């Protein structure tokens, strides 16, 4: 299950 | 980072992201937060991106080591898993400390308050992923409480397509499925979030449409995996 | 890492590689080296893999920042490039210190001595990549001298298909092309290395054949890029 | 130009 990737601005 | 200008810390955080130096980026943004001023929308994103990458590397390593540890059951694998786990908990505690001192209490707008409360839920969720003993239930409730307050504000103050509202619902649904052992609540939240966003897409510009549909696809990906 | 057993340091270095925690891996292998015993073939590889990953991340970041700095020509980009550069130089100095105290002087076999001298050439080459001022020429000559001694031993003591001999020649050729401004020497070395390995492949087992041809392909890739 | 990758044991 994927949370928000949120690794790139 | 007390001796560096706030603007220089922000500039170097952007440079560190370009160089994929996320530990530096997090330290720069921690320094910026500790200047005591509120954060702009862009600055909040830099803070979140920096720590998500740092904790993301720690979570990936913890899962590798925890898997090796379970297959074995000397003390080395447990000892090293414990070391990584302690470092992960320190990063989560640092982020939660920044939110508590004093980002959340000074966040009055819906966009900032929901953003920070979602962060609070996320980093308690990361603590819950590695928690076992006396406090795992209390950590889980701390995550749920932060997510719930953010949900309540986002339903009152934001349109159903708002990317922060969508990402909050996505992560709260992952919390339900992976942490709280409530897969039905996870599926129901993801479904209702997706359907209400679909019905609001007609109000959006071309660029906002792309932003919202990207996150709705993540909700759909999870529903496909869960059903 | 003075209080940890040598065997535990080696075991945790392997765990850190599986978890892609290369800073930890390097610290564990530094601790193992400082136990004072010579390193096995496998242990030498762990030392090399750990520091190659650490310095590789620093080199990639330095190139990103140096490129941004040249496009600009406040002090932030230069300051941050200098910080990354100083950290990179510290890592290179640490590796060179380990080779000098006392890995190289206790390395008597060709496989160990050539391996360490190639490392010495590599980490002086990384120093040369960022060097400008009074010492860039001396760093370049230190790299060349280490590579040259390793070449001399490998020609006398190793077959032309030996993967250490091939990788040494590959990196020395990159030194010639990228650092020493000698592209003709780079091309000549890569060509002669490839041809002499090709003529020795008939002596190898199926597994050794795969090991050697993989590195010969890297030599061919460079020749394709340089000609 | 590629040196030895050497990032995997
Ligand atoms: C927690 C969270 C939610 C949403 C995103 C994201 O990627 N949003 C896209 C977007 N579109 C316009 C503005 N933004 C932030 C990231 C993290
Ligand atoms: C400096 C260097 C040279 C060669 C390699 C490599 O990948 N060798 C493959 C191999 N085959 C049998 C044993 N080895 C090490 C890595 C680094
Ligand atoms: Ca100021
Ligand atoms: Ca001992
Ligand atoms: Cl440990
Ligand atoms: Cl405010
Ligand atoms: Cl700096
Ligand atoms: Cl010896």
């Amino acid at each position: 299950a994927g949370s928000i990737p949120g690794r790139r601005s | 980072m007390g001796s560096m200008e706030r603007a220089s810390l922000i500039q170097k955080a952007k440079l560190a992201e370009q160089a994929e130096r996320y530990e530096d980026m997090a330290a720069f943004m921690k320094g910026a937060v500790e200047k005591g001023e509120e954060l702009s929308c862009e600055e909040r994103n830099l803070l979140s991106v920096a720590y998500k990458n740092v904790v993301g590397g720690q979570r990936a390593a913890w899962r590798v080591l925890s898997s090796i540890e379970q297959k074995s059951n000397g003390p080395e694998v447990r000892e090293y898993r414990e070391k990584v786990e302690t470092e992960l908990q320190g990063v989560c505690d640092t982020v939660l400390g920044l939110l508590d001192s004093h980002l959340i209490k000074e966040a009055g707008d819906a966009e900032s308050r929901v953003f920070y409360l979602k962060m609070k839920g996320d980093y308690y969720r990361y603590l819950a992923e590695v928690a076992t003993g006396d406090d795992k239930k209390r950590i889980i409730d701390s995550a749920r409480s932060a997510y719930q307050e953010a949900m309540d504000i986002s339903k009152k103050e934001m349109p159903p397509t708002n990317p922060i509202r969508l990402g909050l619902a996505l992560n709260f649904s992952v919390f339900h499925y992976e942490i709280a052992n409530s897969p039905e609540e996870a599926i129901s939240l993801a479904k209702t979030t997706f359907d209400e966003a679909m019905a609001d897409l007609h109000t959006l510009s071309e660029d906002s449409y792309k932003d919202s549909t990207l996150i709705m696809q993540l909700l759909r990906d999870n529903l496909t995996l869960w059903t």
